[PDB]
């Protein structure tokens, strides 16, 4: 494949404030297309709150990608004067994370803020309810969504819900929200489309439930400490176009985690598959796309902490991701693939997001990040390629950071999100975040060109006696050499430059007498720049080649090998996005042919 | 033949190619046209072709035991003798074995659990309000353990460590739970703490009673299960605790489950555990910065310290720690009484159950080498088809004899030998096997660099002909 690892095009963040903890695309393939980055521990504007954090939009599209801050809420009016009392005024909002889970689709964006803390009306507490800030229609108005902030707020109720720890916008506009610590730590999934939250918002009620609201019911005390909602995603697991929700339960089923899928218009248990090792953190990162090329999406569950005893027998810390393949019956069976890791402490599977058809063969890629993989344990992001039978174990590109080793881990791949095209050339671009020290990488996907070159000789045999050609008035035996080139590639400029190198009798040792030479150039090698129209018919160049005099060489038995090599022109200008096209890995850059002597 | 397919130039890629592959110092059978490959072939093929027996070089590995100690068998009880002594349980301690690629080198080792081996015990219990009925009696039987465990060994030291939950935001605050228990009049019931050790490993039995009578409790936290960080800091650093290099134990007194790495992310904690001791003034300090150990980061640093952890679980949450038992090698789980009044017999039976079990482990194997395991344990139970690194059901002083075969493979570590240690978990003494491979024939030691036969110095003449330098080919490196 190809994703241009040599030109990272990095962003940057403020010092001492973690950056790129959540990175997402905004208005992809359209005007003002930008990249959103979350910095939960960064400093905000309000003096009252420390480590408030804010997400920064970045107007991507220029060579310098410096960017400012967007202002969700720089206020203190809402928090203060609960029931109008200066004494015991507020439980301070400081240290609240604000960029742990940010996401956006269309023009409406959500910035969930876990670890939000608030004092209930009844009695002073330290309840981590958690809120998500919603802004719609080009930042015209801001909305506040804390569905776990209700009257019955207690550590055994919804007080420690911490809603916002995992969210994603469904394609229909629904906001799907996950609260890991709801109902004495069994978890709760909260979903309600934009219409109800827009209509049912009232600021002065600190407690304002959304009318249309879909939540998981309270479970019995036997399901304590399950953490439902640690990671949630949307898919198409139901046969209908209706999008189903998938959520992983990390510590459910007596520490053997399991992942659930839920019915569309009403929250229900549906299908749900369990982990295979205790304390594996099944469901740390769930994902769902059509990784099979059949139209029905596939699950993807990663378990960062896991066993794999080896020839030595020493246990290691290698995570494996699990592929679950949907079927026309709609039910996911036992695992169908497993892409394990190969690093000592790399939490393989900590992040799992899809890419849509990077090779544009109809098969969608995936990207898995190992925050501590690779040498110097700096972090690695793999890209396994989609295939007819599923993903391939060979991870294609293995992307590594370009910086130097530091005392603190740089947490490469701790947050990523690909999918929708950013540059706009019909080729998706990937993003990664490295919250170690202020490092967010936005990558680019290069165009692919499939090229074919055909070499022909007429006649295939040199006749020493038939000196049909004349060299400076001297009759010489000659045969015709013709080569044709055909190239085709999507989203590529209509004219593509190739470098074509022709070599004669190339297998002769350095210093050996080349038996065949070019008639025009009297040499053994020819280089030429060719411009081939994209998708057009093959361009052919015909040339005549001549054999030297019999006195100049003794070898009439070994055939005269002719080699045809080609690769992209290195001097070709980059595209509008600064990318250089790549030759397909199946393209045979070297074609060899031979002519004999009668 | 594969050795013929190896296309050997030097003795190296003929030794590395295969076990039976061999050279010929005469090199008169070899035809001038045929390349350097044709020399390297099987032993029988060489004698068929007429190469002389001394002219073939096929060194075979062997085992040599440099360090051997007479195992302790001194009489006691029946006859008068001096009791105190030092330790010796494994007879071969340091031995040298030279290896060939594909040679299954084999040796034997023997071990018996020495009687009267001093031990160290450590109590790690959660000072949670669910242990109010257990702390009341546990302090009483500190000296009772001193008296009861006198059968095991002449002397042993025992210390105390306490922990409850963590100071992270999500896991620290309580429900209303209107109890308001007047615990003490001295206001010593301080806030919950990540970890704290009060008494180190000491022989004085009175010290337990004296220093644990002043141990308080933590008040009714909601689902507090923060123990793995404590059992990490205990095992990772032992100089401060005083951890002595004998058969050592650790008691984990628990209620209702535990946490594992990736939970602090709820509380805004992302960095993994360092694996470095952080104990300033006998109390865990670097708690809020680092996350919990994974269940397996615990396994590596528990095994690299020979720590034997004992589990004091209460009836409800037994299955979870039962599966923990199969996860963590060399650990035991025990059903504790409701009032914690059976911890003495629990510890006795748990030590008895651990003692019969000896498990072996190696460290950092080189790439090529692989090790298989067979064990001859007790009378019977000789099984090796199911891999045998364990034996049990042994009595005190019984004999066992494991066998180790080290099978080499394609080996590029020509840096002489590599050191690897085989240690039964729980015992300090280990067998370390200096493991040297053969990457050169003996005739190569006498090779002449820039030899005249090598087209006037264009190669090294060794073992009957010339190894050509870079950029030179031919029988005598005559060509560039
Ligand atoms: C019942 C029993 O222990 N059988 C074992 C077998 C083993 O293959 C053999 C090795 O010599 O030793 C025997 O004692
Ligand atoms: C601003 O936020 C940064 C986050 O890295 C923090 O280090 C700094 O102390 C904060 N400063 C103030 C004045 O709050
Ligand atoms: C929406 O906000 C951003 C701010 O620059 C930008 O895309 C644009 O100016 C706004 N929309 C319109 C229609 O102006
Ligand atoms: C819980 O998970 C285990 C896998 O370790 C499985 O064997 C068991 O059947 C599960 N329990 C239920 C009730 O499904
Ligand atoms: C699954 O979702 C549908 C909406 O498409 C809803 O009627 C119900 O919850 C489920 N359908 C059934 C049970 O037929
Ligand atoms: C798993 O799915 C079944 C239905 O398929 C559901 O009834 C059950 O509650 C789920 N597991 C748990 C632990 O809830
Ligand atoms: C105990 O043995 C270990 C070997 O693992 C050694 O490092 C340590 O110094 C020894 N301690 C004493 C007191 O002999
Ligand atoms: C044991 O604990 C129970 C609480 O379940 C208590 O009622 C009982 O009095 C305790 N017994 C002793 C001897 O401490």
């Amino acid at each position: 494949f190809n994703l241009d690892a040599e030109a990272p095009a990095v962003l940057s963040g403020p010092p001492g404030s973690l950056f790129g903890f959540s990175v997402e695309f905004y208005r992809p393939g359209r005007d003002g297309v930008s990249v959103l980055v979350g910095a939960p521990k960064a400093n905000t504007s309000q003096p009252g709150v420390l480590q408030g954090g804010a997400v920064y939009v970045c107007p991507w599209g220029t060579s310098p990608i410096q960017c400012s801050t967007i202002q969700f809420d720089s206020k203190g009016s809402r928090i203060l004067e609960s029931s109008l009392y200066s004494e015991e005024p507020v439980e301070y909002k400081s240290l609240q994370w604000f960029g742990a889970t940010v996401r956006a689709h269309g023009s409406s964006i959500l910035a969930c803020a876990p670890l939000y803390s608030w004092r209930t009306e009844k009695d002073p507490q330290n309840d981590p309810v958690g809120t998500c800030y919603l802004s719609t229609e080009n930042f015209t108005r801001i909305l506040e969504y804390a569905p776990c902030r209700s009257d019955f707020g207690s550590a055994a109720g919804q007080g420690y819900c911490q809603g916002g720890f995992s969210a994603e916008f469904t394609k229909t506009g629904r906001v799907v929200l996950g609260g890991p610590g709801s109902y004495f730590w069994q978890g709760q999934i909260l979903s309600a489309t934009q219409e109800q939250i827009s209509e049912s918002y009232y600021p002065q009620y600190l407690i304002n439930p959304v009318q249309g609201q879909l939540q998981t019911r309270q479970a019995s005390s036997v399901y304590d400490d399950s953490y439902l909602g640690y990671s949630v995603a949307v898919g198409e697991f139901s046969g209908d176009d209706t999008e189903d929700f998938v959520a992983g339960v990390p510590k459910g089923n007596l520490t053997y985690g399991y992942v659930t899928v839920l019915n569309g218009s009403d929250i229900h248990s549906l299908y749900n598959v369990s982990g295979e090792q205790m304390a594996s953190y099944f469901g740390y990162a769930v994902a769902a796309t059509d990784t099979n090329g059949d139209g029905l999406d596939d699950l993807l569950v990663g378990a960062p902490l896991l066993m794999e005893r080896t020839a030595d027998g020493r246990p290691q810390e290698v995570g494996r991701v699990y592929i679950y393949l949907q079927h026309p019956e709609g039910i996911e069976p036992t695992p169908s693939l497993t892409l394990t890791g190969q690093d000592e402490f790399g939490r393989f599977g900590s992040s799992l997001t899809p890419l849509g058809d990077l090779d544009q063969d109809g098969y969608n890629d995936v990207a898995i990040g190992a925050p501590f993989g690779g040498e110097a344990q700096q972090g690695v992001v793999f890209i396994f390629p989609g295939g007819p039978g599923g993903l391939n174990t060979k991870p294609s590109q293995v992307l590594q950071p370009l910086w130097a080793a530091g005392h603190t881990p740089d947490f490469f791949g701790s947050a990523l999100r690909g999918g929708r095209d950013l540059d706009g050339n019909g080729y998706p671009d990937l993003i990664v975040g490295s919250f170690g020290v202020d490092k967010a990488l936005v990558y680019r996907g290069r165009p692919i060109i499939s090229a074919s070159a055909s070499l022909t000789i007429f006649p295939s045999m040199f006749n020493p006696e038939e000196r049909s050609c004349s060299l400076e008035g001297n009759p010489v035996s000659c045969i015709n050499l013709s080569f044709c080139l055909n190239a085709s590639g999507k989203h590529v400029p209509n004219s593509i430059g190739f470098e074509v190198e022709l070599q004669l009798d190339w297998q002769k040792q350095k210093g050996g007498v080349r038996r065949a030479l070019f008639l025009a150039s009297k040499q053994a090698t020819l280089t030429q720049t060719l411009l081939i129209q994209n998708g057009a018919r093959e361009d052919c160049r015909e040339m005549k080649i001549y054999l030297r005099n019999e006195s100049e060489f003794r070898d009439k038995l070994s055939p005269i090998h002719i080699a045809l090599n080609f690769s992209l022109d290195p001097k070709a200008p980059m595209d509008s996005h600064g990318l250089r096209p790549v030759l397909h890995y199946q393209s045979k850059s070297r074609i060899e042919d031979k002519a004999q002597i009668l | 033949n594969r050795c013929l397919k190896a296309n050997a130039k030097s003795c190296g890629e003929c030794i590395q190619a295969g076990p039976n592959c061999g050279w010929c110092t005469n090199t008169t059978f070899l035809q001038e046209g045929m390349p350097t490959s044709a020399r390297c072939d099987d032993l029988e093929a060489l004698k068929k072709k007429g190469c002389h027996p001394s002219d073939i070089e096929n060194p075979r590995g062997s085992q040599t035991i440099k360090k051997n100690k007479n195992v302790t068998n001194r009489s006691k009880g029946m006859a008068e003798k001096l009791r105190p002594e030092d330790i010796t349980q494994i007879q071969p301690q340091q031995l040298l074995l030279k290896l060939r690629s594909g040679e299954p080198q084999k040796f034997t080792l023997k071990f018996k659990r020495a009687e009267d081996y001093p031990i160290d015990l450590y109590y790690l219990m959660d000072l949670s309000y669910s242990m109010k009925d257990d702390l009341e009696n546990v302090k009483s039987l500190g000296t009772d353990l001193m008296n009861e465990m006198r059968r095991i060994t002449s002397d042993f030291r025992i210390g105390f460590g306490s922990f409850v939950e963590k100071t992270v935001m999500p896991y620290i605050s309580t429900t209303p739970a209107k109890l308001r228990n007047p615990c003490t009049s001295e206001q010593n019931c301080t806030s919950p703490f990540s970890y704290k050790n009060v008494l180190s490993l000491t022989d004085r039995g009175e010290f337990f009673n004296e220093l644990v009578g002043q141990q308080r409790i933590s008040g009714n936290l909601d689902s507090p299960e923060g123990g793995f960080d404590a059992i990490m800091q205990v095992a990772v650093c032992g100089s401060l605790i005083g951890w002595r290099n004998v058969t050592r134990l650790l008691v984990f007194s628990t209620d209702a489950g535990f946490h594992f790495a990736g939970d602090g992310k709820l509380g805004g904690i992302v960095l993994p555990n360092d694996g470095q001791c952080h104990l300033e003034n006998n109390v865990y300090t670097m708690s809020h910065y680092y996350d919990y150990p994974s269940a397996i980061h615990l396994v590596q640093k528990l095994s690299e310290n020979n720590i034997q952890t004992i589990f004091a679980v209460t009836e409800e949450f037994q299955p979870v720690y039962k599966e923990l038992k199969n996860l963590i090698p060399k650990s035991a789980v025990g059903t504790l009484s409701g009032n914690s009044s059976n911890v003495i017999q629990l510890i006795i039976d748990a030590y008895n159950s651990l003692s019969s079990e000896v498990i072996l482990e190696n460290s950092k194997l080189p790439d090529g080498v692989t090790i298989n395991y067979k064990s001859y344990c007790k009378n019977g139970v000789n099984g090796t088809g199911e891999n045998g690194r364990k034996c049990s059901n042994i009595s005190i002083g019984d004999e066992v004899q494991f066998e180790i075969s080290i099978t080499a493979n394609k080996c590029p570590n020509k840096e002489s030998e590599n050191q690897l240690k085989l240690n039964p978990l729980g015992f300090t003494e280990e067998v370390e096997v200096v493991l040297q491979f053969i990457c050169k024939c003996n005739c190569q030691s006498h090779g002449i660099p820039a030899s005249p036969k090598c087209h006037e110095g264009n190669g090294t003449f060794e073992c009957g002909a010339c190894r050509c330098n870079e950029g030179r080919v031919g029988r005598h490196c005559e060509c560039s």
